[PDB]
């Protein structure tokens, strides 16, 4: 009912599109015998296509006048409803993974600034060090906030500028 | 005209790989700038830039020739094996007029 | 062996080992789990 | 006896210099007497690829 | 023509002269450490402005900067 | 003693080319170079091909000034030979340029006084304020 959109089960265009896809698949599915390989391939394709169309319509995702699904990205409209998975939790999942990556890369590039000729370590990596740091970053929100309160990430204005 | 080769001119070892840009003494010192990588790539084959030893240059060229023909032969073998394992070559052969050639299945 | 393991820290390693791991993981997740476009809830 | 101890690292304050506010060890503070006595040495290259430079003593300052 | 300047930031490496293609600048007395030379631009009627002398000057920042000015037969490298 | 230009000087054996020697060389100027060249030898021309050169001082000439500085530098490169330059205007007046010091401007000669320079750190120049005159490109001291 939000934005004039209707749940995607009551969309005549959505079901018409599903029927269209199934007809287009079957018209060239009827070209092969039930025993050959291409026939089984088309059978499995139709299987997961029907599965596409069935599994989407659960917990509610709005389809518009076109019958296609439309993602709701506002927190608050995903709340007070059931749309928190459209894009609200994927945001936090990507933030977690991107943190993880940046944290690991930063701690690597910092721990390499101490040894002689660090440039080599950037073309010939320290594989065991990278593997160790790769399996230690999945608590980075804890380490990031308290390393921020710490101050070990703010450079005290000792860099090259021109102005 | 005769044959003239040398025995064990360069010992086989994985050391010179650990120092990219060895063929260019200017590059072998170290990558202090990101241009080092691009010069490594743009000069690996520049045999006459490595050193003025035209003997070594001719050896490098005569080796890179086999290096290319090996890839050529693996390419032809890959084409033949695609035609062999997964393709309609028998179907095409029994009816070439309408059946179309296909040798790649996703 | 030693120089070989040292050589295995360059483009022909992670950047290949990496992104091969990642392509494989993503393809397997999209294969076992066929067509996701929204989270479970 | 004029400039900083040799081997002691110091920063730069030449406003127009590639190396600015970052530290670099001194090669040899010119004791013979000249307007740019302190010769500082840097490991990272510049746009021109030079590693060293000489600066005035009114420009360099202490360590971090 | 091309207004060429030489600042006090100089070591007298004698490189911006064995690199200049038009023999425009000279090196006369300077009180240095080992070589003791300083560059100077006594004449500019033949300077084309190729900025080849600015590439070899190792001074940071550069000792010579070519202030681009007006063009002529010499400044446009015209054999016609 | 800086030597001055001398006409009627022999030339090296060469066929021809299509470089320089245009209307500019007749009504505006032409440049001249002279150098020793002992041990008759083969050299390359900057606006042509290869040529031979007798022993004893021989003189050449081209269109642009760099076309002769290139030869002077070449001569530095291989065997220690010491050429010179000359200028020519429309009135026929001749001016000697390289080397005025006789010691190849890269090296100091006993003593002179240069111009177009100021004792100031790099940068630290004047802002566009008070530079409204702008005198083309300012020497900043005149
Ligand atoms: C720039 C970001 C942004 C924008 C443009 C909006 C915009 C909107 N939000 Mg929203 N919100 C946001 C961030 C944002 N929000 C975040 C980060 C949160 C998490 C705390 C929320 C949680 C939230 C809730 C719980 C609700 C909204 C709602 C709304 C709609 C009505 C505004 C309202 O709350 O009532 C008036 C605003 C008075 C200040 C509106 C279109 C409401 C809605 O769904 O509309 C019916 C609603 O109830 N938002
Ligand atoms: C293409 C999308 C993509 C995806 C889906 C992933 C996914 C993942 N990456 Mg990766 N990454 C990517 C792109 C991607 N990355 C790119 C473009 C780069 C730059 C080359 C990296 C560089 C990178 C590094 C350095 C690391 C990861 C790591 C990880 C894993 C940590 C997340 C986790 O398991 O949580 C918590 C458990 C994860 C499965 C980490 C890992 O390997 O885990 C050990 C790791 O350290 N990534
Ligand atoms: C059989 C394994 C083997 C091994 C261990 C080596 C090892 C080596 N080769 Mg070699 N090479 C091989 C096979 C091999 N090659 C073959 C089959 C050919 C024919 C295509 C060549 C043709 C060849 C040339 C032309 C050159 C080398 C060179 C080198 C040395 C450094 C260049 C390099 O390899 O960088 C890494 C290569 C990545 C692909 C190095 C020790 C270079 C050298 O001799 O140093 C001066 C050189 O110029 N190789
Ligand atoms: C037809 C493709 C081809 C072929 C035949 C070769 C062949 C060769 N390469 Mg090469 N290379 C290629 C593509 C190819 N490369 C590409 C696409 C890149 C990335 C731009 C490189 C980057 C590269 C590097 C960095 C080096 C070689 C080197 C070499 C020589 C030694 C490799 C060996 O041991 O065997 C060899 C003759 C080594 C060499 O020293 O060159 C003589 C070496 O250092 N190659
Ligand atoms: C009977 C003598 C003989 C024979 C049979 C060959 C045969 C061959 N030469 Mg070859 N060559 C010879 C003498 C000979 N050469 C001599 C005396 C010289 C002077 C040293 C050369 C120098 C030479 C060069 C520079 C090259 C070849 C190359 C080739 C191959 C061409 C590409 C090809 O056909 O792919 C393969 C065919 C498979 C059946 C080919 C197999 C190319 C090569 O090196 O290949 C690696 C190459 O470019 N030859
Ligand atoms: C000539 C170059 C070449 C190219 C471009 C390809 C490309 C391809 N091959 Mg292939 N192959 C080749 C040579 C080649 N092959 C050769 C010489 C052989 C003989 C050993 C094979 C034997 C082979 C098999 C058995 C299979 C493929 C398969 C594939 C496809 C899967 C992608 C993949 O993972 O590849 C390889 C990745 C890195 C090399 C792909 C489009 C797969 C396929 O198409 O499914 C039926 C398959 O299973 N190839
Ligand atoms: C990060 C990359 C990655 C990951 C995580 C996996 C994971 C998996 N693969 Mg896979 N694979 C990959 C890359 C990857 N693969 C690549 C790049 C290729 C191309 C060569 C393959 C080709 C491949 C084949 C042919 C098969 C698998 C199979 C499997 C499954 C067997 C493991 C199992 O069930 O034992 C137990 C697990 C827990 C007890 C497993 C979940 C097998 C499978 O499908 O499972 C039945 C199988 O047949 N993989
Ligand atoms: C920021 C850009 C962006 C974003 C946000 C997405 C997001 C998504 N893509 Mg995608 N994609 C993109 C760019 C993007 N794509 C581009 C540029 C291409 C061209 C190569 C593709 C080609 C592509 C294909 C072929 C597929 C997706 C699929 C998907 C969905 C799978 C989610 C998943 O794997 O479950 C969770 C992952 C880890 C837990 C997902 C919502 C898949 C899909 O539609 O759902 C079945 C699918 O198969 N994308
Ligand atoms: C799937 C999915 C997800 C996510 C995941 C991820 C996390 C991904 C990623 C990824 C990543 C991690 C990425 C990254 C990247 C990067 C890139 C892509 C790049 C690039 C490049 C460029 C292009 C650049 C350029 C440049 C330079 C070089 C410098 C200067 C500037 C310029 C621009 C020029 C989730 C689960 C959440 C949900 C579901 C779906
Ligand atoms: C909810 C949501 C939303 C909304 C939003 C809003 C409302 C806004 C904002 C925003 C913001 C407000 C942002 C910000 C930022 C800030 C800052 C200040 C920053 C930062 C950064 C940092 C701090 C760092 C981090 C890191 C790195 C990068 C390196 C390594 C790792 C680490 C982590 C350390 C949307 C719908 C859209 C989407 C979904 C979700
Ligand atoms: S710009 Fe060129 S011609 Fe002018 S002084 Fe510099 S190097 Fe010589
Ligand atoms: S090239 Fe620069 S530093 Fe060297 S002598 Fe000339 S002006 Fe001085």
């Amino acid at each position: 009912d939000i934005a004039g959109l209707t749940p995607c089960s009551e969309s005549k265009a959505y079901n018409k599109l599903e029927r269209k896809e199934l007809k287009v698949l079957d018209k060239r599915l009827k070209q092969y015998e039930p025993g050959s390989a291409p026939y089984l391939a088309l059978q499995a394709t139709k299987e997961r296509t029907e599965n596409r169309f069935k599994t989407y319509a659960k917990q509610g995702l709005l389809c518009g006048n076109d019958g296609l699904p439309h993602l709701i990205s506002d927190p608050g409209l995903a709340l007070r409803f059931n749309h928190a998975g459209e894009v609200f939790i994927p945001t936090f999942g990507f933030l977690y993974v991107a943190g993880y990556i940046g944290h690991v890369g930063r701690q690597y590039i910092i721990l390499s600034k101490e040894d002689a000729k660090p440039t080599d370590k950037e073309i010939i990596l320290d594989v065991p060090l990278a593997l160790k740091l790769a399996f230690q970053g999945w608590a980075w929100p804890l380490a990031s906030i308290q390393e921020l309160r710490n101050g070990s990430l703010l450079e005290k204005d000792e860099n090259i500028t021109v102005s | 005209v005769k044959i003239a080769v040398d025995r064990n001119p360069v010992e086989t070892n994985f050391e010179k790989w650990a120092k990219p840009g060895h063929f260019s003494r200017a590059l072998a010192k170290g990558p202090n700038t990101t241009t080092w990588i691009w010069n490594l790539h743009a000069d690996a084959h520049d045999f006459d830039n490595h050193t003025s030893d035209l003997e070594e240059i001719s050896r490098k060229v005569f080796s890179a020739h086999f290096g290319q023909l090996g890839i050529i032969l693996i390419w032809l073998s890959g084409m033949y094996f695609h035609g062999a394992r997964f393709s309609n070559y028998e179907g095409w052969l029994s009816d070439p007029t309408h059946i179309k050639p296909s040798a790649q299945v996703v | 062996m030693k120089d070989f393991t040292t050589y295995l820290s360059t483009a022909p390693v992670v950047g290949l080992g990496w992104a091969i791991f990642t392509s494989g993981l993503l393809i397997e997740i999209n294969r076992f789990f066929p067509d996701p476009l929204v989270f479970s809830f | 006896e004029i400039g900083p101890k040799r081997g002691s690292l110091v920063k730069v304050l030449r406003p127009e210099s590639y190396w600015y506010n970052q530290v670099g060890k001194v090669v040899s503070v010119d004791q013979s007497g000249i307007r740019y006595p302190v010769v500082v040495r840097f490991e990272n290259q510049n746009y021109a690829g030079v590693s060293t430079n000489n600066y005035a003593l009114d420009e360099i300052e202490e360590v971090k | 023509a091309h207004v060429v300047k030489i600042y006090d930031t100089c070591i007298g490496c004698t490189q911006c002269v064995r690199a200049c293609p038009l023999d425009v600048l000279e090196m006369v007395p300077w009180d240095g450490c080992k070589a003791a030379q300083m560059a100077s631009s006594p004449r500019t009627e033949d300077c084309v402005g190729c900025k080849r002398c600015e590439t070899a000057c190792p001074t940071d920042f550069l000792s010579v900067r070519v202030y681009l000015g007006n063009e002529s037969t010499r400044s446009l490298g015209l054999a016609y | 003693k800086q030597p001055e230009l001398d006409p009627d000087t022999p030339s090296p054996i060469f066929g021809g080319s299509t470089g320089g020697l245009l209307r500019k060389a007749q009504v505006e100027e032409f440049y001249v170079i002279t150098w020793e060249s002992p041990k008759e030898q083969i050299f390359e021309m900057p606006t042509g091909g290869a040529a031979i050169m007798r022993k004893g001082p021989n003189l050449l000439k081209f269109a642009r000034k760099e076309q002769c500085m290139a030869l002077t530098t070449q001569l530095r490169s291989k065997f220690r030979q010491t050429p010179c330059f000359y200028r020519v205007y429309a009135d026929g007046k001749v001016q000697y340029l390289h080397p005025k010091d006789g010691v190849y401007p890269e090296k100091v000669n006993a003593g002179r006084v240069g111009v177009n320079q100021n004792m100031r750190s790099i940068g630290k120049n004047v802002d566009p304020i008070k530079v409204v005159k702008f005198t083309g490109s300012e020497p900043f001291e005149i």
